[PDB]
RNA sequence: GGAUAGUGGCCUACCAUGGUUUCAACGGGUAACGGGGAAUAAGGGUUCGAUUCCGGAGAGGGAGCCUGAGAAACGGCUACC
RNA sequence: GCGGUAAUUCCAGCUCCAAUAGCGUAUAUUAAAGUUGUUGCAGUUAAAAAGCUCGUAGUUGAACUUUGGGCCCGGUUGGCCGGUCGGAUUUCCAACGGGGCCUUUCCUUCUGGCUAACCUUGAGCUUGGCGAACCAGGACUUUUACUUUGAAAAAAUUAGAGUGUUCAAAGCAGGCGUAUUGCUCGAAUAUAUUAGCAUGGAAUAAUAGAAUAGGACGUUUGGUUCUAUUUUGUUGGUUUCUAGGACCAUCGUAAUGAUUAAUAGGGACGGUCGGGGGCAUCAGUAUUCAAUUGUCAGAGGUGAAAUUCUUGGAUUUAUUGAAGACUAACUACUGCGAAAGCAUUUGCCAAGGACGUUUUCAUUAAUCAAGAACGAAAGUUAGGGGAUCGAAGAUGAUCAGAUACCGUCGUAGUCUUAACCAUAAACUAUGCCGACUAGGGAUCGGGUGGUGUUUUUUUAAUGACCCACUCGGCACCUUACGAGAAAUCAAAGUCUUUGGGUUCUGGGGGGAGUAUGGUCGCAAGGCUGAAACUUAAAGGAAUU
RNA sequence: GACCCUUAAC
């Protein structure tokens, strides 16, 4: 069955994004999807992205630039340490200079240097480069 | 899902799926059955010394042909009987019978050297006095 | 999907966007009421009573009419079913195999398949006792399941 | 084909596919006004009845189930809404 | 209730089958004293830890005890093997 | 691998190379090992997807509830560059990290000896009042996990600061003078495993509240035990309008109060569809007959024969015939079923997928150790049937055979059981559920649209065809973006740019699927399942 | 129709 809806959001963007396409729709749109993107369009790898309200559970529609190489899930939503920061982008990450690893902290869902500024921890969401 | 549980409550799983797989493994079944301990003729130890019982010409093993010079050994600590070599040439008359060598493995962690067959050990050591030492003539072997 | 199949038909009602509907209605709620339960006195289901609704008078859904679903309406007023219909025809679907198995005792198809009832019937009663619909240590009995249909 | 107005797709497009794979979902049936000759007693029928269908006036069955849209009975007329 | 410095089935006088268990009880093995640590490392790990420190246990094997604030002490005693 | 009479491999000499007061060997262990794989393995064919389904534990599990907008602010400000040292000043610009206030927003409100932010006010600022930068007096901060923060890893060790042990390992020492007095810095500092506290953290993720109201608000009107201090003669008990944790006792107030209906799942209904299943019936060849008639004498069988049958008539010809099995041709890159499997007619009996649905329930779900149903053929008890073919069992060719392949026979062997057995190259050698990613036609179901073409009594219910869609299914054309060792792949892709959920299995070849064992079985055997020992390969897909 | 086999000896 359906287990992570942001799993299935995210392939669905990485499979329009390999395949040129610059646009994508999403089901179901949960909030954590739109913070994702959130998180995504303003770094800018994505670009607009439009909530359609159907009754059941929304959809979205998001626009591509060519800007995004891979964006990821991490399941499970590992437990993330302030000191367990650094090993994750240096797993992930492409580089140092670049990327960012998306973790859900009760500070909100952000990118890792957000929450290095802000000095907060929590569980891993996911990745986007 | 790449066959393997993921969930973040699923570590008892992966830890005894791990267990049982590792005893695939070659080296960790050999180590926690203790065959060394229980079967090998050294008990586990790096060397043993015994008593000379026979001379051997174990031939050699194809495509070679050579006679390899052993010794029967029984072990002083088991009193199991094993083959060593004498490796280097004409120090089979330096080990020729009833003294008290010293024993080594051959490297090959309980397998053939080479085209001998069978053989185990080799020796490294006669009466006190090793092996190659009698061999460059640094030392002889006691007389009386 | 299909939990005891390997279909995956997609096939459903494709309930309308509208949430206040349906503006050619010319009926009131309070009528719709009424006529659901002088049909509900008349031994229909919610299901039945909802076909009829829809096909011989203007009811898109009692729903969206009325505030309520048809087995709110009926528990509300006292004609819900000591059982729900779901897992009463679920037993009744039981009952008639089982019947058709005690004169057909080389039919293995149909004992797999009361395998597959019965493990619906379980697992439906299951989560209905865990909601608290059912008495908890209600059980499906295949040998009392005829005559407690009713 | 890469780029694509997937919130305004026409509505040939639309119509075209399944009820359940348009932008946001709706029923494809209707409810029809059937009256039968004579008397009018206006009775209001779903496209798919799925059940006989007969005015509140008397035994006048109005439509016939079928695997899809109910097929009306031979003497009668209907209006769309 | 007895015993104990004291709690306590610690032991003695009753019902109930009470307690544990696939979240692995209970058995078996350990070339098992535990730990601080050691070796080896990109990151995770794997292996080891008799042994300079801490805790435990023992004085050939068991058992029992005197004195003493403190020992079931062994360079204290008593007995058997 | 070198040595089998010019061996760069052995024994030596010369020469040379590596490390060097150290250098070999043996045995373990670590890395190498992404060959144990959480990170991070592999399972179509190299080892490996359980035959198939159900199913408990375990693991996992759709979306939704304050997602926005204004105001001001003691706070490293990078620069609008030498007002806070070759040197830098918050006001014409930083993300301001944070704080408080409004925007329906509420961080529990009341005891008083303190009277705090408030138009209750003596000079460009308080001589009466509303509360957290202040305070003890409430059973009540839903339950947690996951924060940041740290009251803590005993020392030693490790990382690491300083230091003129000559350097260094080390150690925790030391350093400097009025030549002669004395003074002074040290011995810092650092979560390599996990459960208590945290006026600031609710993002993420669950069996929490009010549904036949038993709900909330309380200073509405009552009334129902109370170890009751403060005040009234014995110590103490017996008594009121009192301040306090009481029943929903009610002519109160409150937009009074269970989110959506997941291209999740279940259920219902409708017209269908199918060689899905079960029980009865009903039809189509051989084998053996019967009474015909035919006869030379052949028939049968093969590569060629032979075994064999033929006056007693074989074989062959032609209507009332005793049986048993099988369901041809139609029959397909077709259908159904969980697989195994399922193909004459009709009746009966329950079942099912797909479709359609403006029906209903509402997360009931996915996958699953243990556990359970079914499970070809063969085989095994038992009664019935036994036509056909035919493991076992005798002729001929081979001859060195042929106790094989070929002929003719022929026992056991495919129906009903308490029935058992439970295995197959049970194969798609591809676990299941879910999402997404290219093309193009066809087909099976089911729907939708075309006054499309053709059809009783000919153009008065329909059916069968044709186009266009659509859902579901069986499939179908490439060394194709992508994947792969390749073969090849509509998944075997979305996989070093490595994580959707979950079950099972494998870790060089052999010994060996071989039990000292256990368990199931009537048995045959099934399931579970080693070690010793021995090997340098075994193996996969291509190429020539 | 029948048709089995093949170095220890660099």
């Amino acid at each position: 069955t359906r287990s992570s809806v942001l799993a299935d959001a995210l392939n669905a963007i990485n499979n329009a994004e390999k395949t040129g396409k610059r646009q994508v729709l999403i089901r179901p749109s949960s909030k954590v999807i739109i913070k994702f993107l959130q998180v995504m369009q303003k770094h800018g790898y994505i670009g607009e992205f439009e909530y359609i309200d159907d009754h059941r559970s929304g959809k979205i529609v998001v626009q591509l630039n060519g800007r995004l190489n891979k964006c990821g899930v991490i399941s499970p939503r590992f437990n993330v340490k302030i000191g367990d920061i650094e090993k994750w982008t240096a797993n992930l990450l492409p580089a140092r200079q670049f990327g960012y690893v998306i973790l859900t902290t009760s500070a909100g869902i952000m990118d890792h240097e957000e929450a290095r500024r802000k000095h907060v921890s929590g569980k891993i969401l996911g990745f986007v480069y | 899902g790449k066959g393997k549980p993921r969930g973040l409550n699923s570590a008892r799983k992966l830890r005894v799926h791990r267990r049982n797989n590792r005893w695939a493994e070659n080296n960790y079944k050999k180590r926690l059955l203790g065959t060394a301990f229980k079967s090998s003729p050294f008990g586990g130890s790096s060397h043993a010394k015994g008593i000379v019982l026979e001379k051997l010409g174990i031939e050699s093993k194809q495509p070679n042909s050579a006679i390899r010079k052993c010794v029967r050994v029984q072990l002083i600590k088991n009193g199991k009987k094993v083959t060593a070599f004498v490796p280097n040439d004409g120090c089979l008359n330096f080990v020729d019978e009833n003294d008290e060598v010293l024993l080594a493995g051959f490297g090959r962690k309980g397998k053939a050297k080479g085209d001998i067959p069978g053989v185990r050990f080799k020796v490294v050591k006669v009466s006190g006095v090793s092996l190659l030492a009698l061999w460059k003539e640094k030392k002889e072997k006691p007389r009386s | 999907g299909r939990m005891h199949s390997a279909g995956k038909g997609i096939s459903s009602s494709a309930i309308p966007y509208s949430r206040n509907a349906p503006a050619w209605f010319k009926l009131s709620s309070e009528s719709v009421i009424e006529q659901i339960v002088k049909y509900a006195r008349k031994g229909l289901t919610p299901s039945q009573i909802g076909v009829l609704l829809r096909d011989a008078h203007g009811v898109t859904q009692a729903r969206v009419i009325t505030g309520n679903k048809i087995m709110r309406i009926l528990k509300s007023n006292g004609l819900a079913p000591e059982i729900p219909e779901d897992l009463y025809y679920l037993i009744k679907k039981a009952v008639s195999v089982r019947k058709h198995l005690e004169r057909n005792r080389k039919d293995k198809d149909a004992k797999f398949r009361l395998i597959l009832i019965e493990s619906r019937i379980h697992r439906l009663a299951r989560y209905y006792r865990t909601v608290a619909v059912l008495p908890p240590n209600w059980k499906y009995e295949s040998a009392t399941a005829s005559a407690l249909v009713n | 084909v890469l780029v694509q107005d997937l919130l305004h797709p026409t509505a040939a497009s639309e119509a075209r596919k399944h009820k359940l794979k348009t932008l946001v979902q709706g029923p494809r049936s209707y409810f029809l006004d059937v009256k039968c000759p004579g008397c009018l007693n206006i009775t209001t029928v779903f496209s798919h009845a799925q059940t006989a269908v007969t005015c509140e006036s008397c035994s006048t069955i109005l439509c016939t189930p079928t695997g899809g849209k109910a097929k009306l009975s031979e003497g009668t007329s209907f209006r769309r809404k």
